[PDB]
This record gives structure tokens, sequence and C-alpha cells, in this order.
RNA sequence: GCUUGACUGCGAGCGUGACGGCGCGAGCAGGUGCGAAAGCAGGUCAUAGUGAUCCGGUGGUUCUGAAUGGAAGGGCCAUCGCUCAACGGAUAAAAGGUACUCCGGGGA
RNA sequence: UGAGCCUUGAUGUGUAGGAUAGGUGGGAGGCUUUGAAGUGUGGACGCCAGUCUGCAUGGAGCCGACCUUGAAAUACCACCCUUUAAUGUUUGAUGUUCUAACGUUGACCCGUAAUCCGGGUUGCGGACAGUGUCUGGUGGGUAGUUUGACUGGGGCGGUCU
RNA sequence: GUUUAUUAAAAACACAGCACUGUGCAAACACGAAAGUGGACGUAUACGGUGUGACGCCUGCCCGGUGCCGGAAGGUUAAUUGAUGGGGUUAGCGCAAGCGAAGCUCUUGAUCGAAGCCCCGGUAAACGGCGGCCGUAACUAUAACGGUCCUAAGGUAGCGA
RNA sequence: UUUUGUAUAAUGGGUCAGCGACUUAUAUUCUGUAGCAAGGUUAACCGAAUAGGGGAGCCGAAGGGAAACCGAGUCUUAACUGGGCGUUAAGUUGCAGGGUAUAGACCCGAAACCCGGUGAUCUAGCCAUGGGCAGGUUGAAGGUUGGGUAACACUAACUGGAGGACCGAACCGACUAAUGUUGAAAAAUUAGCGGAUGACUUGUGGCUGGGGGUGAAAGGCCAAUCAAACCGGGAGAUAGCU
RNA sequence: AGGGUGACAGCCCCGUACACAAAAAUGCACAUGCUGUGAGCUCGAUGAGUAGGGCGGGACACGUGGUAUCCUGUCUGAAUA
RNA sequence: UAAGGUGAUAUGAACCGUUAUAACCGGCGAUUUCCGAAUGGGGAAACCCAGUGUGUUUCGACACACUAUCAUUAACUGAAUCCAUAGGUUAAUGAGGCGAACCGGGGGAACUGAAACAUCUAAGUACCCCGAGGAAAAGAAAUCAACCGAGAUUCCCCCAG
């Protein structure tokens, strides 16, 4: 899915961009425990100025 | 029970239909799995018996939105 | 020797079956073959060589076409697939045991 | 490692022939002194015919209907094909490793003087196992049934049109 | 000892022993939609199933058939993937006969595709099988023996008139 | 009553009295009858409620044809001398009756299937807690001593009390025979018989429930029943049978 | 109307037709008051794991048939007057 | 309302009352032991066994009152793990059970019909379970109609076998 990375993620690393990823690696690693955020058009607009 | 907590899918009945169309009673069992969820508002492992489709509903709505819906219609977790 | 009448749409009237069916049929309408012609030919000397219906396959026919124009499907016509042999065919699909026997009727 | 895909370069001996001609198009000038023909080597293709090219020698040209050929240009520009090579994207196969899903009828902590269960820590596995839907094989374990009629009684034999 | 309460107390059933197979523990198996229990608070000198039935001498031959256990190239083969081809519909082109773009829809199903089966090898204290035809020894009978029968192989030991 | 056929020794009835079997609804056809007539007639409902109002709709005078369509004609065929079917005969609505269809459909009767419940106070197996087994014999392992052996082995005494051990009561069974067979008893009595310190027996309480339980395996047991218990419901199951 | 009174009752008796009566509780109507719910106008907004699709079923008279529509256990998945 | 009256089998005995406190009928109340949702714990239903607070001109022993579970809300507290949560206590409100049909939803056969029987029919009927009301359910169009329209749902008669 189109989650946006935040921290120093390894290869497929974006440092903040919309990239494609499987759902099993999105949840429970990139969603909670962090280093990413969902893209439901409320989070990405509030984190646009970050 | 095998009722899904998010969607509400209950096991319904069906029929075996072979080549000779002989009817035999059976049931439709959902694909339920006990999956553990970390929430951000309460900061707690929230375990839920969800379906394979009910996990996908959490992926769109969010884990905080589903727990607000479980509070409204009366179920507990 | 020469040809395709083993032809198409019909048929007064009659035989034969409970019925479904089956069998004979001059003559007429259209178009052919043989014979010079009168005429004959709607398979074979006759009587056996067979299978209803349902569901479909194929070809033809504007007949129907769920708002309209089409189409799918169906009907008509042509035609194919059943040793349904228990052959007027109960299903697309079916073998044994009962001195453990149990009911209903008649019998030594 | 099998495959697509995106650019970049090789790559093409029916036959005459200046010579290992990819097909159609635009097309008589493009390029070279920001150093070219034409020789001499290495790497390298191969039906060892010949060609590509780094470097170096060389220091000012190759090219065009050129006459030939069924079809004329590494003069150049475009869509690229056949074959083949490298990097790179992408989809699967095989195999190794790891943790975050998940399993724990391992230890330990708390609710809790509690062999259940739940929360928490830790250890060993680990995307297997297991489960749901779909599907092939197996399956009297079980369930519903079929298993014909005439007939010197019935069965055997035999018959049914 | 046990059993057909209420026709059959036995030759039956059970029995210790023996043998085979399953099972590494969250065991196999069984009851249960599941949880869980039993198996077991046991651990291959143990447990579950089958078979024979103290003990003594012993338990031969045949793996084709039917099961089981493997092995594995080829052949066929479900779900899934939907390549090509055909048909319907029509913007438009065609005085019309007809053809036909994209889009959508229908039909056909090239390819991917595991077990099972075909195939190969073991397993008889697994299920089973252990034959016909002739010739031949005394009084007869029998066949040590001598051929054929390609069904996988033809009754050994012990006995029985 | 059943039959080709009965006094038949075919079936049924002890008698009397009471009760007991061709109905009802909705459809359609025929006949009788009544009203109206090329028309007849309403259903629901309104209602001053058997009136009146309501003509939605059904049936009939027109059929042929698969249908489009054509029409007193039409279809089949290229077209019919024709042929097939029709045209030149009054139906419709009430009532009563004879039939059929669907409902239990003239009545009585199965053996059985399924669902929902009830029972292990009888019996089969088990779990926990207790009790019972008179009496009399046979004399194992072991212990001690002696003989014997190079020494063991081995043997002779006493001690010892092992046994799905023997005989035999209680108890637990039920093999033979007799009485009994509308019995005293819906399996018993008398006299013989088997086990009787164990794979025993027994009191009390609990557990296992029907397509299941349990079974030292008979298809036995599971409330005097068991090739699928009991009771209620589907149920007035069905019967081409008496 | 009906029943009873020693046999069959309009006039014997209880009633019937008719005409009235509620301290207290309560049903239903309008009338009024209070606590709350909330008019109307204009400007928006238009219900996403949803419609639809594959497989497997069920329900509409309609049994997969050329089979629409509706429901969904599984797998996916839009458009925005 | 009243001169009669103390339910009946059922008399008898003993009284009450006659002009408003006999009896009878109606409305509003009081009393309401024990069991049964039974709710202080248990239980072989009509019984057994307690705890807390409060009361004794006899402060021994009794009497009055309260104490089930669950849902929701509020307050006070409160682990592993520091904050937090789980968990614990108290208080207010409400639910539990019974009952004949109708209704909605979740499960759901077989006898039988097809002259047998498997698709089918019987039939979403019987039964079982949950929930609600005096009705429930349904209900203001992503519905029918066909170029004319109608304008939610439910029920009756036709359409129509």
């Amino acid at each position: 899915m189109q989650v946006i990375l935040l921290d120093k993620v390894a290869n497929l690393g974006s440092l903040g961009d919309q990239v494609n990823v499987k759902a099993g690696y999105a949840r429970n690693f990139l969603v909670p425990q962090g280093k990413a955020v969902p893209a439901t058009k409320k989070n990405i607009e509030f984190f646009e100025a970050r | 029970s095998r009722v899904c907590q998010v969607t509400g899918k209950r096991p319904v009945t069906g029929n075996n239909r072979s080549h000779a169309l002989n009817a035999t009673k059976r049931r439709f069992l959902p694909n339920l799995h006990s999956h553990r969820f970390w929430v951000e508002s309460e900061k707690r492992f929230v375990t839920l018996r969800v379906s394979a489709k009910g996990m996908r509903v959490i992926d769109k709505k969010g884990i905080d939105t589903v727990l607000a819906e479980l509070r409204a219609r009366g179920e507990k977790y």
C-alpha cells in the first residue's frame, strides 16, 4: 500500500515518498512500532509541513 | 462463538451439490484468526477475533475507528 | 444401351388396429428420365432388416424479439445422437443376504 | 536461475560484386583539425570468410546514381525487427539467513494463598505449522435406495421385440 | 473362569505366552462442531490396533492377483491463469449488397498445474494360492522318477482311513 | 363375506342394548328445474346491512394458423381440380342431483421412518467408600540341623503357610430330571449339581442415552421388550391388501 | 326478552322496555399550564472495502438453463449530478 | 343497600342486628407465614445454616432491617510496569421468571407423491431456539410502467390456474 516512510528504513527506503509495499510488511512493522504512516489524506496533509 | 467482531459475519448454512445433484446439509465457516493489534490512542495490545475480510476493514478505517464503532453498538473487547 | 421417379407439394376413397401408429392408392399440380409411340417410373417378387417422448447438436426460414432497433433463446422445415434387447421404452445413474426376521393376505 | 520489460551496443556471408546487403521511409550532403582515412597489435565474434573496437602508428579524408544488383548504403535521421551480450526494473522457481505476524500442553511475574484463563517478561521455533473457502484422489466409517416379470410351487435353465 | 436374563454352559468366548504393525509425547488412537478430557500425571522393557492361543518339536514354497510400504524419468490429470480464434452490438465508411474501429459483452480454452493412476522394486506370524495332463516299481494301488502345461509358484515337515 | 364353487371340516359372530361408516369446502362437466336472453352475471367492498349500490372481471355469439397475420373463412403448397379444420344449431346465471380433480375424502388396521423429550431404583461395564467368605485337608519358596560331596550339587528331619489349590456351609450361580404349563411363581419348588481367598461376591452413592450406551462377544443387555429402548409430536404416515 | 312460582302466567315473583344515580379509583376526548423535544429561510453536503466481478450456495413461480434482479461464506475491487 | 345475617356438603350450638358501626356488593388501603425467578450461603422444593447494622425498667437470649448475579453510570481505590491499565469496593437505575394464539429472526427433517427410487415434491410445514408488541413486520422508491404514465408499505377481490 501507499504508506509513507519516516525514519532511516533500509532498501526500498524513500525518506518520505509514496511507494508500493505488501500489506504484511506494512502492518506490525511499519505500522505500529512506527517508521511509517497511513495515507488516508488526513495524516499526509498534517505531516506535509513536517 | 465463531462470530466476527468487526464485520459481524455469522456462519450460515449451505448445500453440497454433486454431479447427481444430491442435496446434503453443510455450513459456511468464515476464515477467523486471532490477530493482535497495537493501538496508538490507548497504547495497548488489543486482541480481536477478526475475519480475513475484517482485517482488511481495519486497514481502511483504522484500529481507532473500529473500536469507536464497537463502543457505539455495544460489543466489548 | 441410355439414365436417376430412391422427385416435390398433394390425394378422392379404402384396408387394419382400443389408441399412438401402420399398409395400399388411381388421379391431379409442378418439373425430369427412358421409348419412335401408346405409356411406365413416388425404390427392389411381396411379407422381416426395428425404438414413442423428453433434452439438445447442425442447416434453412425476419415467425416470435419482456421499453425501442438488434441479438441470445424459442417455433416452423430439414437432419443427427439411445442393443431405452425388460425392444408401446418407470431414472442421466443401481448388486446380494435374512435359520434373528417383522407386518398384510392367501396355502400344506 | 527461468522469464517479461526499459535504455545502450553488437548482429545479419541466395547470387554477380569496389564487400559476412535487416526491412520500409525522410534523404546529394553529413562528419572529421573539440584531430579523420589507411596500416600495425591486444581483447573478442565466427560457417577461422571477414568485421567490430580501446590504445598506438598515421596527420586530411571517407562518401552518391557510382557500371553491376529482384532490392544501394557506416552520408545521416526515425518506428524498430531477427539473433545475442552487459547493467538496470519487474514476476516466479530453488536455496540460505533474520524478526514483526503466528504457535508454545518451556521457565518466570501479576490480578490471585488460583493446575483454568488473561496481562507482562524471557527462551526455542517461525512465515513453516495450523485454520477458512475452492478442488482431485481415498472412503459401507455412515446415510438414502436399487436388486424385473412370465413360471405344471419357488430357484436354476430359458424367454421377452 | 465367561456368555446367549426366560430353548443352546459348549468344541464356543476369554486366557498367560508368541509374532506383526502403528506410535518420539502437544504421541498414535478415541470422545467431542470446538474448548478440553481420556490415553497419562505414563514415555518404545511404554502405549494403541490386529492375529494366534500353556508348554515341547516347528512354522516350508509362491509377490502375479488384492492391500501396504517406498522409489521415481515419462504419460494422463482438478482448482487457478485466460493466450488465440469466432459471434453479437455501432461511431463511421458505403445510393445498397456488405464490411468494420475503440469500448463493453458472449463463446472457444494454447500455456502453468500437486497427489492419485499407468510404471519399477520390496512385504505371506498381510489378504490369499499351494495345479492340471500323460508315462513309470512287486499282488494291486501309489509314483522316487521322466515330460508337457509360462497362471506367480505346485503340499515340505508333521500326519491321516 | 370371499369365491368357478359351500351345510361344508373356508373366514367372522356368546347374547341384548347403546354407538359406528359415502360427508364438507372450492373448482369443472353432464342432466333435471327456474330467471333472463345475444347477452347473462357480479367478487371484494360500501350499506338505509338477505335490500339497494359496485359490471373490476369471467363465460358466450368466430374461427383458421406454430406465430406474424388473415377472416366466414383459413391453413398447408409455387398454385390446388383440392384437402385439413370451421361457417349456415343459444348461451349464461341460481338451485338440486350424477361424476372427476385437490384436501383425511366411505370407515377401520399395519409392520416402520423422522424430530423433540424421558429413564442405568432392572441388567451390562466402571469409579469412590464399606461389609461377607463356618469348618477340614494338601505343605511351596525360605530358615535351621544332619548325612553326603575335594568343595558345590544333592538328600533327610523340623520350622515355615504359598494356592484364578482340593473337599465342603453361608453366599453366588442354574447342568440333568421330575412336579408345574388358565402354576404358589408373566422361569419357581423339591432332590442331585458347580464355584466358594478370588478373573470372587455384596451394601450404599455417582458416571456412560437411542442410530447411542455397554458388551471376558450372545447381535446379549439398556425398567418382565432390544436386528435399534420408552413416551409425545409430524400422524387421520401409506397399503394396488383383508 | 327470558327464568322461577305445586300443570302451559303480559297482569303472582325476579326482571325486561324506559327514566335516573358515583364518595373514591380509572379509560378516552377537547381546554389550560409547566419541564423538554425541536420550526422556518438560505447556503452546502449526498452515506467505500460499498456497487460490481471470479468460485461456492441460498432466496424470488423460476431446479444453471440463453438466466436478469435480490442475499453472501470465500477471493478481489470502482465511479462521484 | 339493608331486616335479616355468621361460604357450601350440614344440620346443630352460641350470638349479632332491626333506622343506620348486623350481613351483603363496589372503589381506595392494611395484613400477607413457607416454597417457587427465590436473590444471605446451601438444598433431597415448602428445609438447613449464617454475616453486618440496630433495639432490651429481665441488656444471658431473641426481635427489627440489610446482604444473589449481570448490564450501564458515578465515586473511591488500585498490579506485574514508574505513569497508566487490568482488577477490587460502594452507591443509584434496570434486567432475570411465568403465560394460549398471532408476529419477526436464527436452525430444520421424515413418512408420503412421482403408482418403485436419487433431481424434485412433501416443505421452509412440524419441531427446537432467541426476541418483541397489542399488534408485530414492512414502509416514502437506485420501484413499476413503456414514449402515455402512475407515485410509500400492508390487507381483500380479480388478473389466473
